[PDB]
C-alpha cells in the first residue's frame, strides 16, 4: 500500500461502538472488520501515524464520558489495544494525554477493575500503560494529593501509595497486564519523590519475592518473572548512582535463584538481562571517540 | 547486505558498484539466477574467476542434495566459457582424481562436472573451426575413456547407489557423443552400448518414483552415441552395426517383461534416420504389434503408450518422402499408420487401478496430433477425408469424458488441429461452424479442465450431425458417473440445449434415434449401458419426450422397451436393476400396447430375487401409478393401491406370488408361468 | 509412544487449538488452575497422553503457541484458560506474513523456525516415548500455511519415524474476501501429500452453510466457526484421550485410515448439531444418530458422501447406550447403503462406543471417513487457482520472495494427479 | 551388517570413553564420532526410519557423554582479567 | 521325566496364557502364592504336574512360561494381578514401542531389538531342566506382533533347539471382535513363515467362540474375558495328557504321529462338549453318547467348516470325568454305524480313546457350569481347509489394488514376500484338495 484508503469505513466503524455494545450480534462483526482492516498495515505501521491521533481522540472521548457504560468503555479499550499492537505502544502511548488533571481520574478507573474478569482484560492492560504516561509530569504526588486528613478517622491514601499497591498487585498476574505493570515500574519507581519514598520498600519486597519463590510451581514462576522484569526496568530507566548502591545485593539474590539450571528459558533470559543492567551500573558510560569521521548516519 | 555495506562504507572491494547493482535485494532473490546469470557476471572479472570455480568444485559439487549438485554443475558449465584454460588445465584433472573417490555423491558430482566441462570446451572449440581435442589433452581423453570401464570393474552399478552411477554414466556418454569425440572404433563404444542395453533390460528393478527418468536418460544417450559413431559415410552406417541393433530391439518388443518392452520401444523411436533407411517397414511392423492388445497382453497398458510414442517419433525423424516406403513416409505406408493409431482409440481397460486405458488413449491422441500436422506441412494430400473425419470424431468423443485431466488434453488437441491455419487441415467436418463456436481469440482463456468452463461449450457440438453421435456418447458416459459437479454441469448443459429441439419434431426425431442407436451400439458393454439407462431416466423425468407420448405405440418406445428387456434381463448388481426399474416406470407413460408390456415387466420385476429390489419396484410402481393418469380403468385402481400398500414385499416368494397374481389379474395382464 | 506434542500456527490455528484444549480440559475435569476435579477414573487413566505431571500433582499442557505477530499470542494467554499453558511455549514475531505463503515459508517463518524447533525439542525431551504430532493451522492464511508447512517439513526431516497429523482448515470466499487465498491453499496441498500422513478436511463453506441454513443465523461469526471446529476435534480424538482398543494410538489410526500414502484426507462429521447458548433436552435415539451422522448436512466438508465411494469409515458413539443396538444399526446401515462402499477392502467400517459423552449432551456420534468424494474439495480450488494464474495477477508477491512459476506448476500438477488417482480408485474395477 | 557394525563401534567408543584420561584419548574418541556420523549420513538412502532414529539417539548420547568428559577432565578456569599476568 | 517350556507373546496370547495358568493351578490345587499342600516332596520334582511347574526349596511351584510383550500394558496387569507372586520378574519381559498391527514393523524393526533378551531367558530356563520336550507357543494372527516376533522366535528356536517339537495354539481373526483391516495380510505372512517351522498348530475361530457364547452360555455381548475363559478350558483339556497319568498323547511327538500324517497338513480340528451355562447347571446330566454326538455338530466345532463333506485322516478323544471305556466304545460304534464318516484310503481309520478319571474343573463365578463329564475331540478333517479359502478372498481383493502395501515397503520388508506367501497358500490348498481324493 501507500496511504490509508479505508478512512470513511474506519470512521463509521469507530462511530458505531455506541450502538453495538449491548447485544454481541453486531459487536463481534465490528471487531472482526476492524482487525481485518488493521492487519493490512501490520508490516507498514508507519502509514498509520497520520491517522492514529484522531482515532485516539474519538476513542478517548468515549471512555472519558461518565455516562459511558462498562460494556461501552471496554469496547473502546479493545480497539485501543488493537491499535497499539498494530502500530506500537512506544509510538502510541506517547501521544496519549499527559496533563496533570488526568492523574486522578485515570487512577480511579484502575481502582474499579476486576483482575478475575478475562472478558475485559484489554481494559486492565491499556489502562495501566496510560497511567505510566501520567508519571512523566514534573510535579510531586504530594502536591496533587493536598490534604489527606479531610475525613474523620479514616485517612485518605496518597496517590503514590495507591500506585505502588497497584503495581505490586499486577507484577504477579498471569495475563498481559503484568507486562504493563513493568512499564509503570520504569515510570513510577524512577521518579524523584517516589524513589525517595518507594525504592528501599520496593527493593526489599522484590528480594523477598525472589527468595521465597520456586520455578517448579505455576505462581512462583510468574512472581519471579514479574520481579525480574521490574528489576530490569528499574536498572534500565533508572540512574546509575541511585541504583549502584543496590547492584551487589541484587546480583547475590539473582545468583541464589539458581536460574542457569532451570528449564524455564524466559527466566534465564530475564536473569541474563538483569545481570548486564546490574553490571553496567558498576561502570560509567563512555562515548565513541571514533564517530564524526568513519561514516554518516545513513547510506 | 554485508557486501553493500562494505562497498558503501569502505569502497575497497574490486568492482563493488557492478556486483552491487546487478546483485541486490531483488536480483539475489532467485537462486537459479544467482547460480547461472549473476554468477557469470560476477566471475567475468579476473578477481573472482579462480576462487568461485574452486569453491564450486570443492564444495557445491559435492553437496548432499541432487538439486544443489545439478545447480553447481550448470554454474560450472556457464563459467567454463569465461575460463577455458583454467577449466581444461587445473579443474578438469582435479575432477578426474575425485571421480574415483569412495564417496557416491562426490563421484556423481565429479562426473557431472567433467561432463559439463567437456561440453563447454566442445562448444567453445566449435566457434573457432577447431576440434575439442585441442583443449582436452591426451590426459583428459584417457580419464574420460576410463569413467565407465573402471565403474563396471567395481560392480559399482549395483544397488540404489549404483542407480545414480548408472545415470551419471549415461549423462556422461550422452555429453561425449554430442560433443563429437574421437572414440570411433574402440571398445569404449561397445562398453557404453552394453550399459545402455542393461539399463533398459532391468528398468523393472528401478524405483517407480525415479523410473520414467532413468529411461528417458538412457534413450537420449543412445540417440547421441548412434549419431556420432554409427556412421560409416554421410547418410549411411555400418551394415554390421545396423543388423545387430535392429534385430536385437525388434526381438525385445515381444519380451514377457513390460518395462523391457517400453524401454526397447523408446530405444527404437530414437534411432537415427540413416540407420532406419532400408529397414523402416520392419520397425514399423514391430511397434504396430507393440501397440496392439492380444488375449495375453490385456494388462500391458504402459507398453502401448511407449509404442505409440516411439511410432510418431520415427514418423517425424524420417519425414515424408515420395516413393520411399523403406526410408520415409510415402503414400504406401501412410494408411497403415493411421489404422494402427485409430486401433488404440477403442481401448478402455478397467483394471484394479481403474481406466489404465486412459494412458494409452492419451498417447494415441498425441501421435495423431504429430502426424496430421506433419503432413499438413509437406504432403497434405495424404490426409484422407474419411480417416480425418474419424480422427476428428474420436477427438470430440474423448473431449467429453468424466476425467477432467484427459478432457482438458482432448480439447487442447482439438483446438490445435481445428485452428491450425499454417497451412490448415484439408477435411474437417463443419470447419466453419467449429470456427464460429470456438473463436481463436476467446480460446486461450477457457479452462477446459474445469467442468463449468468445458461442458457448456462441448455440448454445442451436438448440432453437427457428423459429431452428433460421438458427442452424445461422451455426454452419456459422463452423465452416469458419480461426481456431483460433473453430472450437474452435464445435465444443465443438456437441458439448456434440448429446449431448442423439444418443440421441433424432426429434431426430437433425429436426436432420439441417435441415442437409441448408442443403446443398440453399446448393449452388455457394462461401460455405456449403465450410464445410458441413468441418462434416459433423467431425460424422461425432466419431461423432454412429451410430444411423442400423445401417439400410441411410437417406434421409439417400441424399440426402447426391447432394448431394456435385452439389457436388464439376467443381472446381478443393484445399480443396473434400479436403473432399469426407473427407465421402465418412466416409459410406462407412453400409452398403447407398450404401456401393457411395461406394466407386465414391472409386475415381473416386482418379485425379484432380492427383497430390496422388490420393495424398490413396488415403490416405483406406486409412484408412477399415483403420478400419471388414465393408466388404470374400470375403477380398479383403489383395490390395486390397497393391495400394493398392504402386501409385505419383504416376505417369502410363496406368499408374494399370490399377491402378484392377484395384482396382475386386477390390471388385465397375463400371469407368467412357473417352471 | 505415550506422549503427543501439540502445535498451532496462525490466528485461526491458535484459536482452534485453544478451543480444543479448553474442551478436553472441561471434559476431563481439569479446571483452569490445573488440578483434577472430575468424577471418573477414566479421565485420569489416559491423562498423560496430552498433559505432563508437575509438582503438587498438577497437569501442565504440552502445546506450543506459534505465530509471526503478537495479537493471537496475547488473546490466548489472556483467555479464560490462558494461564494453563507455559510462558516459554509462546514463540512469535512482530510483522506477520501479510497473506503471502513466501513470506511465511522463506523469510519470517524460516527465521523463527529455529526458536520453534527449540521449544519442540523441549517438549520431546519431557516425553518418555514421543508418539507423533498434532498441528492445527489453516491453508488460507499466509503465516498459518507457509511457516506451519515449514514446521511439518522440519519435523519430518528431524524425527525420522514419527506420525504426522494435522487439522487443515480450508478457506472459503464466503467467509474471507482476500484474493491470494487460492494460491496460499494449493501450495499447501502440494506439501501435505508429500509430508503429512493424516489430514482432516474442515471446509469453511460447509460450516457457513450449516450455520446459516441449519442453525438459523443471519450473521454467522468466527465464534460460531470455532464452536463447530472444536467439537469435531474433541470427537475425532475421543479414542486417544480415553481407553480403547480400536484406535488407541496414532500409528494404529493411520494404518486403519490411510490405505495409500498420498490419499489420507479424512472429512469429519459430528451429531447432533448445536450452537452456543443452546440446550437440546430431546435425546435422539441410536438409529436417529446413526442416520444423521451419515447425512451430508452434518459433514464439515463441502462434499456429498453419496456422490462417491467409501474407503475407510470410523464411527464413535459417546453416551450411555447398548453395544448390541449400535452394532445392529451399523450392520443395517452397511447392508442397506452397500452401494456407497468399495467391496475391495473387506471390513472397512469400524464402530466404537464410549462411556463419556460430551458436555451438555447426553448422546453424541462421530464420523471420520476416507471417501473419494473429498476430491470435490480440491476441484473447486483448481478452478480458482487456474483462473487467477493464467493472467498473472498478484504474482509479483511470490516471485519477488524467491519463489517462481515452477513451484506453482509443480503444486498444480501434484494436486491434479491427486484428483486423477482419486477418480481412478473410485472407479476401481468398473 | 550395518546395525551390527554400528553397535560394535558404539560399544568400542563407550569403552574408550569409560577409560578416557588424556586429550589424545578424548581427541581420538572425537574422530570415531565424526566417522560414524559420516557413515550414517551416507546410508540414509536405504535405511529405515526406526534405525535412523536409534542411531541419532545413540549419537546424541555419545556426544553428551563426550562433552561431560571434556568438561570434567578439563575444568575451564573462571574468567579473570589479564592485569598483572606475571 | 521331561518338562516343557511354554511361551506367550502378544495381547491375545498373554491374556489366554494367564487364564490357562490360572485354570492349571485351579486344577492342581496350587495356591495363588505357589505353595502346593498336596506335594510332600520339597525340592524334588518327578510327578505328572511337574511338566508345567518347577519347585523351589521353600515349596513355591513356579511355572515354565515366557511372557514377552512389546508394550507395557498387558504385562502390567499380570505383574500387579493375583498370580504376580506365581511368576518371577525375569519371566515377565516388556518392551516399549508397539508394532501397531504390522508384521514388518515387528519382524524387521521393533522385534530384532528384543529377540536376544527373550532367547537368553529361554536358555536360562532350559538350563534348569534335565529333559526338554518342545515349546508351546501362544500367539494370534490378528496382532502384528504375534505374527512378527513369534515367527522370529520360532525361526531362531528351529536353529538353536533343532531337535525339539514346537506345538502351537494360534487365534484366527473375526470381524465382531477385530480392530485392524490388515489382519489377512499378517495372517497369511505368519502362516507362510510358520508352515516350515511347526509340527502341529490348533486354530481357534473367534466366530465359533462368539456363537457358542451367544447361544449356549446365553450372553448378549460376549467379551474377551468370556472368550478367554471358554478357550482356556479347551486348551487345558487338550494338554491334559501332558499333565496327568494318562495313556494317550503323553509326549509332543505323539501329537504329531497321531494327528499330523502329512508334515504340511498340521492344522487339526478341535471340539469340546458339553458347554452348559451356569444357570442350567443342576438340571440334566448328559451321558458320554450325548457329548460324543454333539462333538460332530458344527455348532460345537471350533472352526466353521463342514467335515461331513470331506474326510478324516486321524481322530482322537480325551475324556474328563467318570467315563467308562465300554460306554465310549459303544458310543463310537453307534456313531460309526449311524453317521457316514469316511476316511482317507491311505490313512488308518480308527479313534484313539483316552479316558481321564479326574473330574472337570471350572473357575468360580464363571459362565461355565461344573459338568459331571466333558470330552475334547481332535480330528484332522480336510473341511478345515475351507477356513483358509475365505481368507484368500480377503487377500486377492485388497492386494490387487495395492492397498496398505506401503506400510510394509517402508519398513524394510520386500514386496515379493506377499507373492511368495500367496503361492505357498495356493500350494497348500492344492495339496489339501489332492488329499481329498
Ligand atoms: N474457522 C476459522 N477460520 C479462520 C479463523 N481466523 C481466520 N480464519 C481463516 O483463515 C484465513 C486467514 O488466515 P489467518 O489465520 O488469518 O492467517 P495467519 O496464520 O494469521 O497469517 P497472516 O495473516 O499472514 O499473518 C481465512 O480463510 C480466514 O477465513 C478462525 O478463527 N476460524
Ligand atoms: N480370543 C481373543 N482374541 C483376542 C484377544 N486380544 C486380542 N484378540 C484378537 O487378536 C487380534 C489382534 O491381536 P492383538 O493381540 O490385539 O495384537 P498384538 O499381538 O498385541 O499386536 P500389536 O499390538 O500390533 O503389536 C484381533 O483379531 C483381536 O480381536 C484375546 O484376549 N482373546
Ligand atoms: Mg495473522
Ligand atoms: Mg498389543
Amino acid at each position: 500500500l501507500e496511504a490509508f484508503g479505508e478512512s470513511a469505513e474506519t470512521r463509521a466503524l469507530l462511530g458505531r461502538l455506541r450502538e453495538v455494545h449491548g447485544g454481541g450480534a453486531e459487536r463481534e462483526v465490528a471487531l472482526e472488520r476492524f482487525r481485518v482492516i488493521m492487519d493490512k498495515y501490520q508490516e507498514q505501521p508507519h502509514l498509520l501515524d497520520p491517522h492514529l491521533e484522531w482515532m485516539m481522540n474519538l476513542l478517548l472521548d468515549i471512555v472519558q464520558d461518565q455516562t459511558s457504560p462498562a460494556s461501552l468503555v471496554h469496547l473502546a479499550f479493545k480497539f485501543l489495544y488493537i491499535i497499539t499492537k498494530v502500530r506500537g505502544y512506544k509510538t502510541f502511548l506517547r501521544l496519549f494525554p499527559h496533563e496533570v488533571a488526568d492523574v486522578e481520574p485515570v487512577l480511579d478507573l484502575v481502582t474499579i477493575q476486576n483482575p478475575k474478569d478475562h472478558e475485559a482484560w484489554e481494559t486492565r492492560y491499556m489502562l495501566l500503560l496510560w497511567l505510566s504516561v501520567t508519571c512523566l509530569i514534573p510535579f510531586d504526588f504530594s502536591r496533587l494529593d493536598g490534604n489527606l486528613l479531610t475525613q474523620p478517622g479514616q485517612a485518605r491514601m496518597s496517590i503514590m501509595d495507591r500506585i505502588l499497591q497497584i503495581a505490586e498487585s499486577y507484577l504477579i498476574v498471569s495475563d498481559k497486564a503484568r507486562d504493563a505493570a513493568a512499564v509503570l515500574v520504569s515510570r513510577f519507581i524512577t521518579r524523584p519523590d517516589v524513589k525517595q519514598s518507594k525504592m528501599a520498600e520496593f527493593l526489599d519486597w522484590s528480594l523477598c519475592n525472589l527468595a521465597r519463590s520456586s520455578f517448579q510451581t505455576m505462581q512462583g514462576v510468574i512472581t519471579m518473572d514479574g520481579t525480574l522484569q521490574a528489576l530490569a526496568q528499574i536498572f534500565k530507566h533508572g540512574k546509575r548512582e541511585d541504583c549502584l548502591p543496590y547492584a551487589a545485593t541484587v546480583l547475590r539474590c539473582l545468583d541464589g535463584c539458581r536460574l542457569p539450571e532451570s528449564n524455564q528459558t524466559l527466566l534465564r533470559k530475564l536473569g541474563v538481562k538483569l545481570v548486564q543492567r546490574l553490571g553496567l551500573t558498576f561502570l560509567k558510560p563512555k562515548v565513541a571517540a571514533w564517530r564524526y569521521q568513519r561514516g554518516c548516519r545513513s547510506l | 547486505a554485508a557486501f553493500q555495506e562494505n562497498v558503501g562504507r569502505q569502497g575497497t572491494f574490486p568492482h563493488g558498484i557492478d556486483i552491487l547493482t546487478t546483485a541486490d535485494y531483488f536480483a539475489v532473490g532467485n537462486r537459479s539466477n544467482c547460480f547461472l546469470v549473476i554468477s557469470v557476471f560476477i566471475a567475468g572479472f579476473p578477481e573472482y574467476t579462480q576462487p568461485m570455480i574452486d569453491h564450486l568444485v570443492t564444495m557445491k559439487i559435492s553437496h548432499w542434495d541432487g538439486v544443489i549438485r545439478e545447480l553447481a554443475a550448470r554454474a560450472l558449465h556457464n563459467l567454463a566459457q569465461q575460463a577455458p584454460e583454467f577449466s581444461a588445465t587445473q579443474v578438469f584433472p582435479r575432477l578426474l582424481s575425485m571421480t574415483l573417490s569412495p564417496d557416491l555423491h562426490m563421484r556423481h558430482g565429479s562426473i557431472l562436472a567433467c561432463a559439463e566441462v567437456a561440453y563447454a570446451l566442445y562448444k567453445l572449440a566449435a566457434q573457432e573451426n577447431r576440434p575439442v581435442t585441442d583443449h582436452l589433452d591426451e590426459q583428459a581423453v584417457q580419464g574420460l575413456k576410463q569413467i565407465h570401464q573402471q565403474l563396471y570393474d567395481r560392480q559399482l552399478y549395483r544397488g540404489l547407489g549404483g542407480q545414480l552411477m548408472r545415470q551419471a554414466v549415461c549423462v556422461l556418454i550422452e555429453k561425449l557423443s554430442l560433443s563429437k569425440m574421437p572414440f570411433r572404433g574402440d571398445t569404449v563404444i561397445d562398453g557404453w552400448q552394453w550399459l545402455i542395453n542393461d539399463t533398459l533390460r532391468h528398468l523393472h528393478l528401478i524405483s517407480s518414483h525415479s523410473r520414467q527418468q532413468m529411461k528417458d536418460a538412457a534413450v537420449s544417450a543412445l540417440a547421441a552415441l548412434c549419431s556420432e559413431y554409427y556412421m560409416k559415410e554421410p547418410g549411411e552406417a555400418d551394415p554390421a552395426i545396423q543388423e545387430e541393433l535392429i534385430t536385437q530391439y525388434l526381438a525385445e518388443l515381444r519380451n514377457p517383461e513390460e518395462m523391457t518392452r517400453c524401454g526397447f520401444s523408446l530405444a527404437l523411436g530414437a534411432l537415427p534416420g540413416f540407420l532406419l533407411k532400408g529397414r523402416l517397414q520392419q520397425v514399423l511392423t514391430g511397434l504396430r504389434a507393440v501397440t496392439h492388445t492380444s488375449p495375453e497382453d490385456v494388462s500391458f497398458a504402459e507398453s502401448r503408450r511407449d509404442g505409440l510414442k516411439a511410432i510418431a517419433r520415427i514418423c517425424q525423424t524420417v519425414g515424408v518422402k515420395a516413393g520411399a516406403p523403406d526410408e520415409a513416409v510415402c503414400g504406401e505406408n501412410v494408411s497403415q499408420i493411421y489404422c494402427a493409431l485409430l486401433g488404440c482409440m477403442d481401448d478402455y481397460t478397467t483394471d484394479s487401478r481403474g481406466d489404465v486405458g486412459t494412458w494409452v488413449r492419451k498417447a494415441a491422441m498425441t501421435s495423431l496430433m504429430d502426424l496430421t500436422l506433419l503432413l499438413a506441412r509437406s504432403q497434405p494430400e495424404l490426409i484422407e477425408a474419411h480417416t480425418c473425419e474419424r480422427i476428428m470424431c474420436c477427438v470430440a468423443q474423448q473431449a467429453s469424458e468424466k476425467i477432467d485431466r484427459f478432457r482438458a488434453h482432448a480439447a487442447s488437441v482439438f483446438l490445435t488441429l481445428l485452428h491450425f491455419d499454417s497451412p490448415p487441415i484439408p477435411h474437417v467436418p463443419h470447419r466453419g461452424e467449429l470456427e464460429k463456436l470456438f473463436p481463436r481469440s476467446d480460446v486461450a482463456s477457457v479452462n477446459w479442465s474445469a467442468p463449468s468452463q468445458a461442458f457448456p461449450r462441448i455440448t454445442q457440438l451436438l448440432g453437427l450431425p457428423t459429431y452428433r453421435y460421438h458427442v452424445l456418447l461422451g455426454l452419456v458416459v459422463s452423465l452416469g458417473g458419480l461426481t456431483e459437479s460433473t453430472i450437474r454441469h452435464s445435465t444443465q448443459s443438456l437441458f439448456e440445449y434440448m429446449k431448442g429441439i423439444q418443440s421441433d419434431p424432426q429434431a426430437l426425431g433425429s436426436f432420439s434415434g441417435t441415442l437409441l442407436q448408442i443403446f443398440e451400439d453399446n448393449l452388455l458393454n457394462e461401460r455405456v449401458s449403465v450410464p445410458l439407462l441413468k441418462t434416459l431416466d433423467h431425460v424422461l423425468t425432466h419431461g423432454c419426450f412429451d410430444i411423442f407420448t400423445t401417439e400410441e405405440d411410437h417406434p421409439f418406445a417400441v424399440k426402447l422397451l426391447a432394448l431394456c428387456k435385452k439389457e436388464i434381463k439376467n443381472s446381478k448388481d443393484i445399480q443396473k436393476l434400479l436403473s432399469g426399474i426407473a427407465v421402465f416406470c418412466e416409459m410406462v407413460q407412453f400409452p398403447g400396447d407398450v404401456r401393457r408390456q411395461a406394466l407386465l415387466q414391472l409386475c415381473l420385476l416386482l418379485c425379484h430375487r432380492f427383497p430390496l429390489i422388490r420393495k424398490t419396484t413396488a415403490s416405483q410402481v406406486y409412484e408412477t401409478l399415483l403420478t400419471y393418469s388414465d393408466v388404470v380403468g374400470a375403477d380398479v385402481l383403489d383395490e390395486v393401491v390397497t393391495v400394493l400398500s398392504d402386501t409385505a414385499w419383504d416376505a417369502e416368494l410363496a406368499v408374494v406370488r399370490e399377491q402378484r397374481n392377484r395384482l396382475c389379474d386386477l390390471l388385465g395382464v397375463p400371469r407368467p408361468q412357473l417352471v | 509412544m505415550r506422549e503427543i506434542v501439540h502445535i498451532q500456527a496462525g490466528q485461526c490455528g491458535n484459536q482452534i487449538g485453544a478451543k480444543f484444549w479448553e474442551v478436553i480440559s472441561d471434559e476431563h475435569g481439569i479446571d483452569p488452575t490445573g488440578t483434577y476435579h472430575g468424577d471418573s477414573d477414566l479421565q485420569l487413566d489416559r491423562i498423560s497422553v496430552y498433559y505432563n505431571e508437575a509438582t503438587g500433582g498438577k497437569y501442565v499442557p504440552r502445546a506450543i503457541l506459534v505465530d509471526l505477530e503478537p495479537g493471537t499470542m496475547d488473546s490466548v494467554r489472556s483467555g479464560p484458560f490462558g494461564q494453563i499453558f507455559r510462558p516459554d511455549n509462546f514463540v512469535f514475531g512482530q510483522s506477520g506474513a501479510g497473506n503471502n505463503w513466501a513470506k511465511g515459508h522463506y523469510t519470517e517463518g524460516a527465521e523463527l523456525v529455529d526458536s520453534v524447533l527449540d521449544v519442540v525439542r523441549k517438549e520431546a525431551e519431557s516425553c518418555d516415548c514421543l508418539q507423533g504430532f498434532q498441528l492445527t493451522h489453516s491453508l488460507g492464511g499466509g503465516t498459518g500455511s507457509g511457516m506451519g508447512t515449514l514446521l511439518i517439513s522440519k519435523i519430518r526431516e528431524e524425527y525420522p519415524d514419527r506420525i504426522m497429523n494435522t487439522f487443515s482448515v480450508v478457506p472459503s470466499p464466503k467467509v474471507s474476501d482476500t484474493v491470494v487465498e487460492p494460491y496460499n491453499a494449493t501450495l499447501s496441498v502440494h506439501q501435505l501429500v508429500e509430508n503429512t500422513d493424516e489430514t482432516y478436511c474442515i471446509d469453511n463453506e460447509a460450516l457457513y452453510d450449516i450455520c446459516f441454513r441449519t442453525l438459523k443465523l443471519t450473521t454467522p461469526t468466527y465464534g460460531d466457526l470455532n464452536h463447530l471446529v472444536s467439537a469435531t476435534m474433541s470427537g475425532v480424538t475421543t479414542c486417544l484421550r480415553f481407553p480403547g482398543q480400536l484406535n488407541a494410538d496414532l500409528r494404529k489410526l493411520a494404518v486403519n485410515m490411510v490405505p495409500f500414502p498420498r490419499l489420507h484426507f479424512f472429512m469429519p462429521g459430528f451429531a447432533p448439531l448445536t450452537s452456543r447458548g443452546s440446550q437440546q433436552y430431546r435425546a435422539l435415539t441410536v438409529p436417529e444418530l446413526t442416520q444423521q451422522v451419515f447425512d451430508a448436512k452434518n459433514m464439515m466438508a463441502a462434499c456429498d458422501p453419496r456422490h462417491g465411494r467409501y474407503l475407510t469409515v470410523a464411527a464413535v458413539f459417546r453416551g450411555r447406550m447398548s453395544m448390541k443396538e449400535v452394532d445392529e444399526q451399523m450392520l443395517n446401515v452397511q447392508n442397506k447403503n452397500s452401494s456407497y462402499f468399495v467391496e475391495w477392502i473387506p471390513n472397512n467400517v469400524k464402530t466404537a462406543v464410549c462411556d463419556i459423552p460430551p458436555r451438555g449432551l447426553k448422546m453424541a456420534v462421530t464420523f471420520i471417513g476416507n471417501s473419494t468424494a473429498i476430491q470435490e474439495l480440491f476441484k473447486r480450488i483448481s478452478e480458482q487457482f487456474t483462473a487467477m494464474f493464467r493472467r498473472k495477477a498478484f504474482l509479483h508477491w511470490y516471485t519477488g520472495e524467491g519463489m517462481d512459476e515452477m513451484e506453482f506448476t509443480e503444486a498444480e500438477s501434484n494436486m491434479n494427479d491427486l484428483v486423477s488417482e482419486y477418480q481412478q480408485y473410485q472407479d476401481a474395477t468398473a | 551388517f550395518f546395525v551390527a557394525t554400528f553397535v560394535r563401534e558404539r560399544a568400542a567408543v563407550e569403552e574408550l570413553l569409560e577409560r578416557a584420561e588424556s586429550v589424545e584419548r578424548l581427541e581420538e574418541a572425537a574422530s570415531r564420532l565424526q566417522g560414524l556420523q559420516k557413515l550414517i549420513n551416507d546410508s540414509v538412502f536405504f535405511l529405515a526410519a526406526y534405525d535412523l532414529r536409534q542411531g541419532q539417539e545413540a549419537l546424541a548420547r555419545l556426544q553428551a557423554a563426550l562433552a561431560e568428559r571434556r568438561r570434567g577432565l578439563q575444568p575451564k578456569k573462571r574468567f579473570a582479567f589479564k592485569t598483572r599476568g606475571k | 521325566m521331561r518338562e516343557c517350556i511354554s511361551i506367550h507373546v502378544g495381547q491375545a496370547g498373554v491374556q489366554i496364557g494367564n487364564a490357562c495358568w490360572e485354570l492349571y493351578c485351579l486344577e492342581h490345587g496350587i495356591q495363588p502364592d505357589g505353595q502346593m499342600p498336596s506335594d510332600k516332596t520339597i525340592g524334588g520334582g518327578d510327578d505328572s504336574f511337574n511338566t508345567f511347574f518347577s519347585e523351589t526349596g521353600a515349596g513355591k511351584h513356579v511355572p515354565r512360561a515366557v511372557f514377552v510383550d512389546l508394550e507395557p500394558t498387558v504385562i502390567d496387569e499380570v505383574r500387579t494381578g493375583t498370580y504376580r507372586q506365581l511368576f518371577h520378574p525375569e519371566q515377565l519381559i516388556t518392551g516399549k514401542e508397539d508394532a501397531a498391527n504390522n508384521y514388518a514393523r515387528g519382524h524387521y524393526t521393533i522385534g530384532k531389538e528384543i529377540i536376544d533378551l527373550v532367547l537368553d531367558r529361554i536358555r536360562k530356563l532350559a538350563d534348569q531342566c534335565t529333559g526338554l520336550q518342545g515349546f508351546l507357543v501362544f500367539h494370534s494372527f490378528g496382532g502384528g506382533t504375534g505374527s512378527g516376533f513369534t515367527s522370529l522366535l520360532m525361526e531362531r528356536l528351529s536353529v538353536d533347539y533343532g531337535k525339539k517339537s514346537k506345538l502351537e495354539f494360534s487365534i484366527y481373526p473375526a470381524p465382531q471382535v477385530s480392530t485392524a483391516v490388515v489382519e489377512p495380510y499378517n495372517s497369511i505372512l505368519t502362516t507362510h513363515t510358520t508352515l516350515e517351522h511347526s509340527d502341529c498348530a490348533f486354530m481357534v475361530d473367534n466366530e465359533a467362540i462368539y456363537d457358542i457364547c451367544r447361544r449356549n452360555l446365553d450372553i448378549e455381548r460376549p467379551t474377551y474375558t468370556n472368550l478367554n475363559r471358554l478357550i482356556s478350558q479347551i486348551v487345558s483339556s487338550i494338554t491334559a495328557s501332558l499333565r496327568f497319568d494318562g495313556a494317550l498323547n503323553v509326549d509332543l511327538t505323539e501329537f504329531q504321529t497321531n494327528l499330523v500324517p502329512y508334515p504340511r497338513i498340521h492344522f487339526p480340528l478341535a471340539t469340546y462338549a458339553p458347554v452348559i451355562s451356569a444357570e442350567k447347571a443342576y438340571h440334566e446330566q448328559l451321558s458320554v453318547a450325548e457329548i460324543t454326538n454333539a462333538c460332530f455338530e458344527p455348532a460345537n466345532q471350533m472352526v466353521k467348516c463342514d467335515p461331513r463333506h470331506g474326510k478324516y485322516m486321524a481322530c482322537c478323544l480325551l475324556y474328563r470325568g467318570d467315563v467308562v471305556p465300554k460306554d465310549v466304545n459303544a458310543a463310537i460304534a453307534t456313531i460309526k454305524t449311524k453317521r457316514s464318516i469316511q476316511f482317507v484310503d491311505w490313512c488308518p481309520t480308527g479313534f484313539k480313546v483316552g479316558i481321564n478319571y479326574q473330574p472337570p474343573t471350572v473357575v468360580p463365578g464363571g459362565d461355565l457350569a461344573k459338568v459331571q463329564r466333558a470330552v475334547c475331540m481332535l480330528s484332522n478333517t480336510t473341511a478345515i481347509a475351507e477356513a483358509w479359502a475365505r481368507l484368500d478372498h480377503k487377500f486377492d481383493l485388497m492386494y490387487a489394488k495395492r492397498a496398505f502395501v506401503h506400510w510394509y515397503v517402508g519398513e524394510g520388508m520386500e514386496e515379493g514376500e506377499f507373492s511368495e506367501a500367496r503361492e505357498d497358500m495356493a500350494a497348500l490348498e492344492k495339496d489339501y484338495e489332492e488329499v481329498g481324493v
